[PDB]
């Protein structure tokens, strides 16, 4: 009888916790589909604008924090770039000063953006992108991000949807790992 | 012209967040400042004890420092800034899990042998011009994924990439995003 009642309580959390887990797991397959999706319309569009506005280069910077290749680096070479209509001046790391001509070079472009290694924690890199996520509101928004060009809110979208992709795939791990054990737990005391 | 300063920018980032705590956060996200921040100051950071996972990407700084007064970092995330070396990282080697750091000026990986924990290094876009670095490097004994794409010794290879990269580390189980493949070790083996 204890049995069974430790084995109904871990099933109520297990069915509450699956539910939250499938809710994860739909999101996890719309962001996948987001970067997966925009396929090389976006990179071709990057690639066809050539010199790409300073708002367009920080949406590029969060793509290359994730490539992890010749970052720009604690402020050298940056200074203030007014957005839109509005003077202000606004305090980053600035864009890679040949980065991008050695990314643009490479015909692997689309190779690489294609394909990402799954349940990636990714946990230096969001640090590194942990700043660009507090200011992402000023630049990253979708809004600013369509009026520099129709493709550099896509490269920023894409960004966005890689991040939104693999905190999908950290809860999915974690959450669902505590329902797991609960759910091995239930099975080991079902057999019993 | 010492444009940024953290303290600014963290006061910004502390009311943006808008939590009533300056060090109860987990994922701390000081990422694209405007203005970038330039150079981090340890004392400053220091107060961030809860956190795991610092974003600091998208700035302009240029030096690692303050690794010391921090208890709970496991991601450190600084893409897309200046950083030339590999340095005072001993104050969070023993959390450190992942190093976040594509984009930069890298072009030594002297220093990072002494990141012990370190499971994932993404330093995509860097300088990197032998292979020199990763016998350094291969002293990481929990070292699984790893992202060399846009590296200049990447380019003077002149072999795929994905399976150079399965051959020069046998400890990686994904490289430049690619998860391990029988057919890949096959060929890395044939190579």
């Amino acid at each position: 009888k204890q049995c069974e009642i430790q084995a109904e309580q871990i099933s109520k959390e297990k069915e509450e916790a699956e539910r939250e887990l499938e809710a994860a797991l739909p999101a996890l397959r719309r962001a996948q589909e987001a970067v997966d999706s925009i396929e090389s319309k976006d990179i071709v569009e990057l690639k066809a604008n050539k010199k790409p506005l300073d708002i367009i280069k920080y949406i590029m910077d969060a793509v290359l924090v994730f490539f992890k290749a010749r970052l720009i680096p604690i402020q050298i070479e940056e200074r203030v770039f007014n957005k839109k209509e509005g003077k202000a001046v606004l305090f980053l790391k600035e864009s890679y000063d040949e980065s991008g001509i050695q990314t643009l070079g490479d015909m692997n472009f689309m190779k690489k953006l294609k394909e990402f290694e799954k349940d990636s924690i990714n946990e230096e890199t969001i640090e590194l992108l942990e700043p660009y996520l507090n200011q992402s509101e000023d630049w990253f928004n979708d809004t600013f991000a369509t009026k520099a060009s129709k493709a550099a809110a896509g490269i920023l979208k894409w960004a966005f949807a890689i991040y939104e992709y693999h905190q999908k795939s950290k809860i999915v791990k974690p959450k669902r790992i505590q329902v797991a054990i609960a759910e091995g737990r239930q099975a080991i005391a079902l057999k019993e | 012209s010492k444009g940024t300063t953290c303290q600014k920018a963290i006061v910004n980032w502390e009311a943006a967040n808008p939590g009533k705590n300056p060090s109860e956060a987990e994922e701390i996200k000081l990422i694209f400042q405007i203005p970038p921040i330039e150079k981090m100051d340890g004392p400053v950071l220091n107060t961030l004890t809860k956190c795991k996972k610092l974003s600091l990407s998208s700035n302009s700084i240029d030096k690692m420092i303050s690794l010391n007064m921090l208890r709970n970092l496991e991601i450190l995330s600084l893409s897309r800034n200046v950083i030339k070396k590999i340095s005072g990282l001993e104050d969070i080697g023993g959390t450190l899990r992942q190093l976040w750091l594509s984009y930069n000026f890298i072009e030594k990986l002297d220093g990072l042998n002494n990141c012990s924990v370190l499971q994932t290094l993404y330093i995509g876009n860097n300088r990197i011009k032998n292979w020199e670095e990763l016998d350094k490097l291969k002293d990481l004994p929990e070292l699984e994924n790893v992202l060399f794409y846009g590296n200049p010794i990447y380019e003077q290879v002149k072999e795929d990439p994905k399976l150079i990269v399965l051959k020069k580390l046998p400890t990686l189980k994904n490289v430049d995003g690619y998860i391990i493949d029988d057919s890949v070790l096959e060929k890395v083996k044939q190579i």
